[PDB]
């Protein structure tokens, strides 16, 4: 499972991710599992 | 080859680089992980006269 990042963002609009970064690697972690589906965890109230 | 001091950068992930043709240019040691490039030194042919 290799996760690429990138932060910084342009401003060259507002709340649209136009324009062009390449990303480079961070993590490359070997665990070797199969995963078929995924859900993503927030902040409640 | 000839070891010569690298005015390249190599990002942290990578180890090796090339060109064109699977020619390493250049390489970093695993010890001082310095940054050094690869040139092949002074072959040539020779001719009488
Ligand atoms: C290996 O040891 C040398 C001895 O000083 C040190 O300079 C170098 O950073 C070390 N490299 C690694 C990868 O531990």
């Amino acid at each position: 499972f290799k996760i690429y990042s990138k932060h910084t963002p342009i401003n060259l609009v507002r709340d649209l991710p136009q324009g062009f970064s390449a990303l480079e690697p961070l993590v490359d972690l070997p665990i070797g599992i199969n995963i078929t589906r995924f859900q993503t965890l927030l902040a409640l109230h | 080859g000839v070891l010569t001091e690298s005015n390249k950068k190599f990002l942290p992930f990578q180890q090796f680089g090339r060109d064109i043709a699977d020619t390493t240019d250049a390489v970093r040691d695993p010890q001082t992980l310095e940054i050094l490039d690869i040139t092949p030194c002074s072959f040539g042919g020779v001719s009488v006269i």
